[PDB]
RNA sequence: AGGCCUGAUUCAGGCCACCAUCGAAAGGGAAUCCGGUUAAGAUUCCGGAACCUGGAUAUGGAUUCUUCACGGUAACGUAA
């Protein structure tokens, strides 16, 4: 089950 | 190799469609 | 910082750098995240994603050339994909980056 | 012109109904261990090529001799 | 130290008539003309030289069997391996491309 | 995960069936003594079937509809695997290491794969398969 | 003409369905 | 401003665009060499040897179950 790949950083 | 001249008439092209399309003109 | 986690992955963790390595460990499913330079050719990049998509392997835009994303990593040559085998001692992998 | 090394080929070429003459060239020479010796060559033209069979052994030379047709003209060198 | 010239009607050192000097089976030196070299075929995507097919002048290709320029991949004889390779993926890309933004267009259309 | 598996369609980008369109039957990871490197053995289309109108008729139509297939070992960085997959359950059998070692086996092979591959054809089954690629 | 993107891959909301080859189409 | 194609016989339909010609014995261009020979001719003649182009056709082989062939991961190979 996938719905995202596309990361970012969660500090921002 | 013991053969014998004659005269082959080809078969003629696209007959049978011909034939159809001519029914469904008609 | 990202260049931080990505200097301790390379320290601690497994890695493998360039394309035709990254694309080897999506074939055999090994990869946690590829990381993709601003500069990879659209072929390559295009390729890359479907082949992420194919394996379900997570995304990180670099921001940053194929340099700076060797620089970032620690080493004095140019890179232009990377992927992390195992992140080790360092936490990229949970910070979702 | 043509190299063969078939000898039948030869004789096959020799054996065509449009042929006019077969030539037979000896040529004395030394091999590679220095001792002379004879090498015939066999020399047929077929429609539009001369076909030359080299022969370094007198006896198959001399039985090729003997096995080519009565009625063909052979022009010793 | 014998000395040689044309053995045609033109007597100027264009590229057209280059002169060799052999020494024929009569012991002299003599003129022979040159002909122009042929070129190697091109790829059409690249311009690097085909691989596997033979260099020939434009009319000499007519009495050659297809196996001397040609390769038995597809475009082979006018593109080189590697273009190929590109085209391939480069349309396969294409039409996944198309098919997501179908989907999507699909879907952007489905709220109304 | 992984993809290259068994009924994954391909699309092969080297050799001389370059552009045509595969499905994986056992792959490889590992490789094998006389191939040394990460392959999959593949069944795939060498003459696509061309289309049929009402046009033509009869024997017509049994000529269009032949599908002429191939089985060959393929290197997977001569892969471009798909998201598409076919099922494989009628011919993985026939297709092993050993076929490609015996000549008779790869003409049964090649046998079997015609017969699935037409039938499945016939059947309206997999429209995607059996469509060439354009390049 | 664009190539594979996977940004408009996510837009759609399916990536399951698509890695499992669900809608497959055929063009011209 | 013209050519071509389709058609069980119905003259109907269809495709395509663009301008004659002249202008180079140094440009582009299919293919011949050696030896000999005359008072005076030679890559032209003679002897031998070989190529290019076009044409009609026959034979062998292939086109492997009956219908447009195979091999190698690949670059690519092949008598078709
Ligand atoms: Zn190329």
């Amino acid at each position: 089950a996938i719905t995202n790949l596309i990361s970012k950083l969660k500090g921002q | 190799l013991n053969s014998n001249p004659e005269i082959l008439l080809r078969k003629r092209r696209n007959a049978d469609r011909t034939r159809i399309e001519r029914q469904e003109l008609a | 910082s990202i260049n931080q986690k990505l200097a301790l992955v390379i320290k601690s963790g497994k890695y493998t750098l360039g394309y035709k390595s990254t694309v080897k460990s999506l074939r055999q499913g090994k990869s946690k995240l590829i990381i993709i330079a601003a500069n990879t050719p659209v072929l390559r990049k295009s390729e890359l994603e479907y082949y992420a998509m194919l394996s379900k392997t997570k995304v990180y835009y670099f921001q940053g050339g194929n340099n700076e994303l060797g620089t970032a990593v620690g080493k004095l040559f140019r890179v232009g994909v990377v992927s992390i085998l195992e992140a080790g001692d360092s936490d990229i992998l949970t910070t979702l980056a | 012109a043509r190299e063969i090394t078939d000898i039948k080929q030869f004789l096959e070429l020799t054996r065509r109904a449009d042929v006019k003459t077969a030539t037979v060239k000896i040529n004395k020479k030394l091999n590679k261990a220095g001792k002379p010796f004879r090498q015939t060559k066999f020399k047929v033209r077929g429609s539009s090529s001369l076909y030359t069979l080299v022969i370094n052994d007198a006896g198959k030379a001399k039985k090729l001799i003997q096995s080519l047709p009565p009625t063909l003209k052979v022009n010793r060198l | 130290a014998q000395r040689v010239t044309f053995r045609r009607r033109n007597p100027y050192n264009t590229r057209s008539n280059k002169i060799k000097v052999v020494k024929t089976p009569g012991g002299i030196l003599r003129a022979q003309h040159v002909k122009k070299l042929a070129t190697r075929p091109k790829c059409g995507d690249c311009g690097s030289a085909l691989q596997g097919i033979s260099t020939l002048r434009p009319r000499q290709y007519a009495t050659v069997s297809k196996t001397h320029k040609t390769v038995s991949r597809a475009y082979g004889g006018s593109r080189c391996a590697n273009c190929v390779k590109e085209r391939i993926i480069r349309a396969f890309l294409i039409e996944e491309q198309k098919i997501v933004k179908k989907v999507v267009k699909e879907q952007t259309e489905a709220a109304k | 995960a992984k993809f290259l598996k068994a009924g994954k369609v391909a699309v092969v980008v080297r050799g001389r069936y370059a552009g045509k369109k595969v499905v994986i039957v056992k792959p490889h990871d590992e490789g094998s003594k006389s191939h040394p490197f990460g392959h999959a053995l593949v069944a795939g289309i060498e003459r696509y079937p061309l289309k049929v109108t009402k046009k033509h008729g009869a024997k017509k139509v049994a000529k269009r509809t032949k599908i002429k297939p191939f089985i060959k070992v393929v290197n997977y960085n001569h892969l471009l695997p798909t998201r598409y997959t076919l099922d494989v359950e009628a011919f993985k059998s026939v297709v092993s290491t050993e076929t490609f070692e015996q000549p008779s086996q790869r003409e049964e092979a090649k046998k079997v794969v015609k017969k699935a591959f037409e039938e499945r054809h016939q059947a309206g089954k997999n429209q995607w398969f059996f469509s060439k690629l354009r390049f | 003409e664009s190539l594979f993107n996977l940004k408009t891959a996510e837009k759609t909301g399916i990536l399951n369905d698509l890695a499992k080859g669900k809608k497959r189409m055929i063009f011209t």
